[PDB]
């Protein structure tokens, strides 16, 4: 169980277990080891298994690769793609991001969303914390959502959630477009809208109040990109392919190798 | 209809272990890619495509020779199968009727778990079939259903987890069908289930114990519930599992155990075990998982069982 892999440095202490930088003793390839203690993580096994099902069905350089799972006593070892470039949320920590960087990151999320939506899949948790970087500058999507609003909750971060998801009405790929619009504000302002409020208050606000708008010293194409995504009506929101041809993305997005400048 | 003729002949060429089949695989995948574009929107040419797949018997050979098809082609086979299966002409569902007349399709999918290269793909399609009561009835009442108890205990976690996913669905979806089935094959089906509660695998032991609790508490499974809680060796197992090294396993056992105690029509061998361990179980449940503070139901549930055991008397 532990004979096929060797755990190097502890790259992160997870919610249920711990994540380590690893190397396959067979193929010599570098991987990420996600060791989950299935104890203390009462239930949630069905949710991990459901995420494994989705990840095993995904084959794209814009969605984190899954290699397999191993069970040792009460601990579950998950072998996935190693991405030592942190997250888009970590890039916001040293300081503010320029519109070139915001457009480059958003383009890569859209490329990932285009694959998932074409494969009839919804990410359900699009945010800077779930947008990961390689080390070379590659941007990949990780940590998908679930299913059933009662099962979501009070526990939950609804800042990125679409109003139809909270309204408990039928939602499709277009819900991730709302989440993208909130992530665009998150990448521009540092934090998502209504961040100053309690999650429960934000949960009720989103379906009631008007959609958020990007305020401050930000260009018209960026403001219009946010406005397009943040529409209370999901059928009025553009597709992932449609937003790839947006005036903001085509003019401000550059090479992904330029994102290597931000590694803290 | 045009594409069907090419795919039928090319698959027979691919059936042969000859090296000349390398060119036929390109033609097979291209045929499946064309069919996917018709079904998955235009529905005029879809009507004729279905009858062509039924009459040819291609829907049988495609699962039979699924391991010889490439990754891209295999994906299309799944998309085609799952779309055709949901087709409905009036009240009738033509594919469910077809697989009812051709049951080998269902067993080929189930035998799929044995081959890791197609196990998960088969699992998805097999699960889609068992959504409909007649197709679930065929697998449930078959001798091949017993293979799940071996398929859920497989070395690869992902396949084993997918095997339990289908197994769980088969025993919880069609509640009227399952209740009648379990009543008929009780002695043989629970002899196999006991091995899952005895499993060395934590996940197999936890999920089986949880599903058992879920099954017994359902209104449809009253006859099965009464039969399970009447057997003395079953209570002994639940009482032994309450002492397991895993607090999650002993909590999952408590929900099966509570059913044995709370029943008014308890059999004499059961009453004897509960009376023989009467003060033992009083002090156990009084200190059992006191760490679970944010659970008022569990606190009330323990006190009820403590009272029920204290109120116990001889006949």
């Amino acid at each position: 169980p532990e004979e096929l892999f060797t755990k190097l440095e502890k790259i992160g202490k997870g919610s249920f277990g711990e994540v380590f930088k690893g190397i396959d003793n067979r193929t010599q390839k570098v991987v990420a080891i996600k060791i989950i203690d299935l104890e203390e993580a009462e239930d949630e096994i069905e949710d991990i298994q459901q995420e494994i099902t989705v990840l095993s069905q995904c084959d794209s350089p814009y969605v984190t690769k899954y290699y397999g799972s191993y069970l040792k006593d009460t601990k579950l070892w998950i072998i996935m793609e190693y991405l030592g470039g942190g997250s888009a949320l970590d890039l916001l920590e040293p300081g503010p991001l320029d519109e070139t960087q915001i457009a480059t990151i958003l383009r890569e999320i859209l490329k990932g969303l285009d694959y998932l939506h074409s494969e009839k899949k919804i990410h359900r948790d699009i945010k800077a914390a779930n947008v990961l970087l390689s080390e070379h500058g590659e941007v990949k999507l990780a940590d998908f959502g679930v299913a059933g609003q009662l099962t979501d909750t009070f526990v939950g971060t609804p800042f990125w959630m679409a109003p139809e998801v909270i309204k408990q009405s039928a939602y499709d790929s277009k819900a991730d477009i709302w989440s993208l619009g909130i992530t665009a504000i998150e990448l521009a302002r540092g934090e998502p809208p209504h961040s100053e409020l309690h999650p429960m208050k934000v949960l009720f606000l989103i379906p009631k109040n008007n959609p958020p708008t990007l305020e401050g010293n930000y260009s018209k194409p960026l403001k219009e990109f946010v406005e397009a995504c943040l529409n209370k009506e999901p059928s009025f929101r553009p597709t992932a392919k449609e937003l790839l041809k947006h005036k903001f993305i085509l003019r401000n997005a550059k090479k992904t190798s330029y994102l290597t400048e931000l590694i803290d | 209809a045009e594409i069907v003729k090419i795919l039928k002949d090319n698959l027979a060429i691919l059936e042969k272990q000859d090296k000349k089949t390398d060119k036929a695989s390109e033609e097979v995948s291209k045929s499946l890619q064309a069919m996917k574009e018709i079904l998955c929107p235009p529905t005029e040419a879809v009507a004729q495509l279905a009858q062509e797949l039924y009459s040819s018997g291609l829907l049988v050979t495609l699962i039979a020779d699924l391991q010889l098809i490439d990754f891209e082609g295999k994906k299309d086979v799944t998309q085609i199968f799952n779309n055709i299966l949901r087709r409905q002409i009036g009240t009738r569902s033509p594919t469910v009727e077809y697989i009812s007349a051709h049951p080998h399709i269902l067993f080929m999918l189930l035998k799929g778990y044995e081959a890791p290269q197609i196990a998960l793909r088969c699992g998805i399609m097999l699960r889609e079939c068992i959504r409909h009561e007649p197709l679930a009835k065929i697998i449930l009442f078959s001798n091949q259903f017993r293979d799940f108890f071996k398929y859920v205990e497989l070395s690869t976690f992902d396949i084993a987890s997918d095997a339990f996913a289908t197994f769980k669905d088969l025993l919880t979806r069609h509640k009227v069908l399952v209740a009648d089935f379990l009543e008929q094959n009780y002695d043989t089906i629970f002899e196999d289930y006991e091995k899952l509660l005895q499993s060395e695998n934590y996940v197999t032991k936890r999920q089986s114990l949880k599903l058992l609790g879920e099954l017994i508490l359902d209104r449809h499974n009253f006859a099965i519930m009464t039969k399970y809680i009447s057997k003395p060796e079953n209570l002994k197992l639940m009482m032994n599992l309450l002492r397991d090294k895993s607090p999650n396993i002993q909590f999952e056992a408590f929900h099966v155990f509570k059913v044995f105690v709370a029943s008014p029509h308890k059999t004499q061998p059961i009453v004897e075990i509960l009376l023989k361990n009467q003060p033992k179980l009083i002090e156990f449940l009084s200190s059992f998982q006191k760490e679970r503070t944010d659970d008022e139901q569990f606190a009330d549930e323990k006190n009820y069982l403590i009272k029920q055991i204290r109120d116990l008397k001889k006949t």
